[PDB]
């Protein structure tokens, strides 16, 4: 192939894991402009990746979408003359229809276990049945079926990590993202950032399976009164954070205001700790090194959004050992003492 | 939640995860949860059929009574002899064509994963006949648009369906006894209600 | 031109009645001088320090005189920083 | 007999420079606007002409009090509170919406009257 589409869903997470997928495919075809057509706020990590060529932004997941937006739509992937799709859209006909309507030269998609994704097999050269029609639910990986055959061996190895999740910021990023913490009291190469806030926001770059991902402000006042401070930096999905945590956790306590995934990653990378939760700055911290504790809801969750801990040493991880988000918080405090020095 | 008397606690045997549900079984027939399941599908399908029903009705009464079309009106509607076929021949291709799809909806309910499976032919479409749960089939067939790809998480769609088709169904008994005792259409009532509401009542045929 | 009306509701009515219309020459008239006035106008303040369209706020970002140069511009600078951090990552950054 | 603890500190100060505490006595909860009419503090300021109040229903934000320690018996606000008064220092509740709660109740509740028209900050404790 030359040119390949990317059909993605989701969001700003399940985008996210996506990124061996799209080293995996410039690895295997030597030069291919890949392009996504993502919902919003997954255009928000393609600064992350310097791979693709046009990143755009559809939401596929609308389901009567505005029939001139759908037909522009159709057109321009129809414009842009791809080869291969690679949709994980999680759809059958309808939507492979929307695929089978590129002229592409291998349509590829997710399709239900239910029913809506019949008649499908008729315009896809692949199927790829998933599980739990909640796709991110089935946690980390998501794609081992894609990545699977996306470079079988027919020539060669698959290779299908290259050290997953290999983000990488660039200067301006890290320049705008250095004026935001620099407005706050953190030096450049001393702080712990955190991104888990209790709140009713879209930037929280969760998931779709997961629930009760988020942590809360007093079981986090307990947590920061319970830790050292190294300036541990707060990183809220909205302003009306800003005063709620200032009135729970304190008015020295610094918040970095952060809703973009690229400005997160930029905020990772000068980070020298990570309390994130269930969010994308797990995978972010896990990029570039950086050691992060990882929070969960569940140990068996932690297991499937996190296979690799064992692997990088430094994201030693932590859930709870009910459901519903509630810890010792006093080990992870223990073990943040120790990985962080 | 509001259980459709209050006052009245609803049986614990049925409550809340149902398709608009409000706890009214004061006779205990869904007392038993495959008698429950049973009537849920029977149900389904009378409301649709019902619906059915009261469009077909309506829509060809506001073309009768207006005189957009000349159609017959509901109670006499049967007796219309077509030209290419009759109605001794449409009674059997009914028999049928419904046997064929009310058998497979049966075999469904009884085994979901059937009519998909094995040997199940029908123009080698057996993947449109998943099914994915009870009283909604889904797949291309059934659902082309597929509004509700999801139905677990469809509560707001379904209890559309129920309600609508609840409601359809007490007009399609309005349309039984309001012509069987006026021997008019729905509409002809419905305007003689309009002109002089406090005269032309169901009581008001003496 | 004078007319004395009589109804009976109010008082007597003095109407005037000067019937007129700009001559049918005139109207070509000021249509030729309207055409020399779009004539003069085009041609002077297409002449003219044109502020907006001149300054590096337009003509340094995008500003080719579309419409869609702002969308171009947002939709391949990204492109453009994707394709110099790929270019970083060919030296290791 | 159950006598909640006001004080109703006055928004003006004494020319001497303390503030004036005037330690109100009135039995339980039934609205603090009832309260503070009956027992004779000011409540509305300049609002306290006769046409110039909305008469306990909430549709004007012109009986605000700030109330400091009183978060131990008090109703949460009824969103009237919440939307008369929307930017503020979130210590201050309208009394014709709040409400000290029970009969069987005992507390020190200090209320300061006319959060407009005052000079200090009370200097409140940071909560949690
Ligand atoms: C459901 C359903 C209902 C409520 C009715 C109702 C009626 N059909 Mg009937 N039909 C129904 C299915 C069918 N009908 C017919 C073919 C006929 C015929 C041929 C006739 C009726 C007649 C009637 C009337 C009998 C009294 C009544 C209005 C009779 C009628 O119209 O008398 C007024 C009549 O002659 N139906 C076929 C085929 C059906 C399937
Ligand atoms: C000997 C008696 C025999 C009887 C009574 C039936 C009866 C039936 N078969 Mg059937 N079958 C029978 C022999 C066989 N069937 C099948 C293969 C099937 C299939 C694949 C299906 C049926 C279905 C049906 C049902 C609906 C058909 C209908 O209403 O007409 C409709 C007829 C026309 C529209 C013409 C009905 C219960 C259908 C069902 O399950 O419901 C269905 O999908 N049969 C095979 C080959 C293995 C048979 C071999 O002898
Ligand atoms: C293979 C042929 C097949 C055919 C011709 C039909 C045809 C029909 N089904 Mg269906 N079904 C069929 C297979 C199946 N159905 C169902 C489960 C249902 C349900 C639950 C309902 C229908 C209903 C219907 C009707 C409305 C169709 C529509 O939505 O437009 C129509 C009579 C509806 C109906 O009968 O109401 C009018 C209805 O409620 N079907 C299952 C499971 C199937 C498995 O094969
Ligand atoms: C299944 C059909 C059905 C039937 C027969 C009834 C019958 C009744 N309803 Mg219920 N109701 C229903 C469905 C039904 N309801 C549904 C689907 C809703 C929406 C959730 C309600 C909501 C409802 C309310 C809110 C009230 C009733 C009331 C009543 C009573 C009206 C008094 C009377 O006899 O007037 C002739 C009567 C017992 C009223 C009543 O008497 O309260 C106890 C009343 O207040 N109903
Ligand atoms: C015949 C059509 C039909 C059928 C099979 C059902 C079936 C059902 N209904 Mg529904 N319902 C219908 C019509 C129907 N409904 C209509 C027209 C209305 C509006 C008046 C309602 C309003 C309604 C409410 C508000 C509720 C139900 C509920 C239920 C369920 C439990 C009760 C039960 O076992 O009754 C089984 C019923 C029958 C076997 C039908 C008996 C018919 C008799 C013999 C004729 C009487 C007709 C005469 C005019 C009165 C069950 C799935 C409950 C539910 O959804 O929760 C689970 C519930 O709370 N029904
Ligand atoms: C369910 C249902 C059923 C059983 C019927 C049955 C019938 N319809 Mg009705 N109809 C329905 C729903 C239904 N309709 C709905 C939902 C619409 C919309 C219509 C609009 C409609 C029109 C416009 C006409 C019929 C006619 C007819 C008749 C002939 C149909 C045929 O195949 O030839 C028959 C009595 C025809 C008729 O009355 O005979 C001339 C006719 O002209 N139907
Ligand atoms: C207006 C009442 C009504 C409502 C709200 C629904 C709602 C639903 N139906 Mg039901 N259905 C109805 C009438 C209705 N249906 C009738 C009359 C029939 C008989 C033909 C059916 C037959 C039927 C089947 C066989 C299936 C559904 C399915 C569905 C779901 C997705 C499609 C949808 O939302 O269409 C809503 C459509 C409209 C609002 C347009 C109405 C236009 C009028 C003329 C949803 C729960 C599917 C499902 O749940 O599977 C996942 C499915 O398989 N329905
Ligand atoms: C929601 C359904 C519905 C609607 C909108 C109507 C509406 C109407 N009906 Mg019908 N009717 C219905 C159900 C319905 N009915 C049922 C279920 C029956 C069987 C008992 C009847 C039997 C019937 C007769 C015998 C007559 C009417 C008549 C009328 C009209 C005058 C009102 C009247 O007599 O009260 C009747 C009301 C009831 C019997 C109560 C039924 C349940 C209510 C509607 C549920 C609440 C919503 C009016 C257009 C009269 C007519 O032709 O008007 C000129 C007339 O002679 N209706
Ligand atoms: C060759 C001549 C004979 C041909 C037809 C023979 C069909 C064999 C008998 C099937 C009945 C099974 C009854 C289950 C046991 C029973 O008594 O259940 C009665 C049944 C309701 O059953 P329930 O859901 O309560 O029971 C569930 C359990 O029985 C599951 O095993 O009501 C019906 O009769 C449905 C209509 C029958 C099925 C319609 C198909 C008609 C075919 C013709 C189409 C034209
Ligand atoms: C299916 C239906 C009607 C279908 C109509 C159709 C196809 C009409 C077709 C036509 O008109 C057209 C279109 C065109 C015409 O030219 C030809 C025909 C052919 C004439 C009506 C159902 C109508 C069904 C009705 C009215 C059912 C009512 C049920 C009730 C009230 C149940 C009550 C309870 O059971 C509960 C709920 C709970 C228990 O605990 C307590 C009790 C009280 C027992
Ligand atoms: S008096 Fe109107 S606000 Fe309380």
């Amino acid at each position: 192939v030359r040119r390949c589409c990317c059909v993605i869903s989701g969001g700003v997470y399940e985008n996210l894991l996506f990124f061996p997928t799209i080293q995996l495919i410039k690895d295997r075809y030597p030069g291919v402009q890949v392009d996504i057509l993502t919902t919003e706020r997954g255009k928000q990590t393609y600064e992350l990746n310097k791979n693709v060529r046009w990143a755009n932004v559809y939401d596929p997941d609308d389901h009567w979408p505005e029939p001139a937006e759908y037909t522009d739509m159709i057109g321009l992937l129809k414009g842009r003359y791809y080869d291969m799709v690679l949709s994980t859209k999680l759809a059958g006909l309808g939507h492979a229809a929307f695929l089978f309507m590129t002229t592409a030269r291998d349509r590829v998609s997710y399709i239900y276990p239910n029913v809506n994704s019949a008649g499908a097999g008729l315009m896809l050269s692949e199927t790829f049945t998933a599980e739990n029609t909640n796709l991110s639910e089935l946690g980390y990986s998501m794609y081992t079926q894609m990545e699977d055959w996306l470079g079988r061996p027919f020539r060669s190895v698959p290779r299908t990590p290259l050290l997953p999740l290999r983000v990488s910021i660039s200067r301006k990023v890290k320049e705008v993202v250095a004026a935001k913490y620099r407005n706050a009291g953190a030096v450049t190469g001393k702080f712990i950032v955190i991104h888990g806030i209790e709140s009713d926001s879209k930037a929280s770059m969760q998931s779709k399976g997961d629930a009760d991902s988020l942590l809360s402000l007093e079981k986090w006042a307990k947590i920061i009164k319970g830790v050292r401070g190294f300036k541990p930096v707060f990183v809220i999905p909205h302003e009306k954070e800003r005063e709620n945590v200032e009135d729970f956790v304190g008015d020295d306590t610094s918040i970095v205001f952060i809703t973009t995934p690229g400005q997160l990653a930029a905020l990772i990378n000068d980070s020298a700790g990570v309390i994130a939760t269930n969010t994308a700055a797990i995978q972010l911290a896990n990029a570039r090194d950086k050691p992060c504790i990882g929070l969960f809801s569940s140990e068996e969750k932690g297991k499937l959004f996190v296979p690799y801990a064992e692997e990088k040493s430094n994201c030693v991880i932590i859930a709870s050992k009910t459901g519903k988000l509630a810890d010792i918080d006093i080990g992870t405090v223990k073990n943040a003492m120790q990985v962080f020095e | 939640r509001a259980t459709w008397l209050p006052g009245l606690n609803p049986p614990p045997y049925l409550d809340g995860n149902l398709a608009g549900d409000y706890g009214f079984d004061p006779l205990g027939l869904g007392e038993d949860p495959e008698s429950l399941k049973w009537y849920v599908q029977a149900e389904l399908v009378h409301s649709r059929f019902a619906m059915l029903g009261v469009a077909g009705i309506l829509f060809t009464d506001l073309l009768r009574t207006t005189g957009i079309r000349n159609l017959p009106v509901w109670y006499e509607a049967g007796a219309v002899k077509f030209d290419f076929a009759s109605t001794k021949t449409l009674i059997v291709v009914q028999f049928l064509l419904m046997g064929f799809a009310e058998t497979k909806r049966y075999m469904d309910f009884v085994s979901p994963g059937s009519q998909a499976k094995e040997g199940s032919f029908f123009f080698g479409l057996e993947a449109a006949l998943e099914g994915l749960e009870p009283g909604y089939p889904g797949g291309p067939l059934l659902n082309p648009l597929g509004l509700a790809k999801d139905v677990q998480n469809a509560h707001d769609w379904k209890l559309k369906e129920i309600k609508n088709g609840r409601l359809a169904m007490m007009a399609m008994l309005g349309f039984f006894v309001q012509a069987s005792v006026t021997h008019t259409g729905p509409i002809d009532n419905l305007v003689e209600h309009l002109s002089n509401p406090w005269h032309k009542t169901i009581i008001q045929t003496l | 031109a004078v007319m004395v009306q009589q109804i009976e509701g109010m008082r007597d009515i003095i109407t005037e009645k000067h019937v007129w219309h700009l001559s049918d020459k005139a109207i070509k008239n000021v249509y030729m001088f309207y055409i020399m006035f779009t004539c003069w106008g085009c041609l002077y303040f297409g002449s003219a320090k044109d502020p907006f369209y001149d300054s590096e706020e337009y003509r340094g970002d995008g500003g080719d005189g579309t419409g869609y140069w702002v969308y171009e511009t947002v939709c391949i600078s990204p492109f453009l920083i994707l394709l110099g951090k790929k270019e970083k990552n060919l030296e290791m950054h | 007999p159950p006598a909640v603890d006001f004080a109703f500190v006055h928004s003006v100060l004494l020319p001497d420079g303390t503030p004036d505490v005037h330690w109100r006595r009135a039995n339980g909860g039934q609205k603090l606007r009832d309260i503070m009419l009956d027992s004779n503090i000011e409540l509305y300021g300049p609002y306290s002409k006769p046409l110039s109040n909305c008469a306990g229903v909430g549709t004007c934000a012109t009986c605000m009090v700030e109330i400091v320690n009183g978060k131990e018996l008090l109703n949460p606000r009824t969103d009237i509170e919440k939307e008369k008064l929307k930017r503020k220092p979130k210590n201050w509740r309208l009394a014709c919406q709040t409400n000290v709660g029970n009969p069987d109740s005992t507390g020190l509740v200090v209320i300061q009257q006319l959060p407009e028209w005052k000079a200090h900050e009370w200097n409140i404790p940071k909560n949690i």
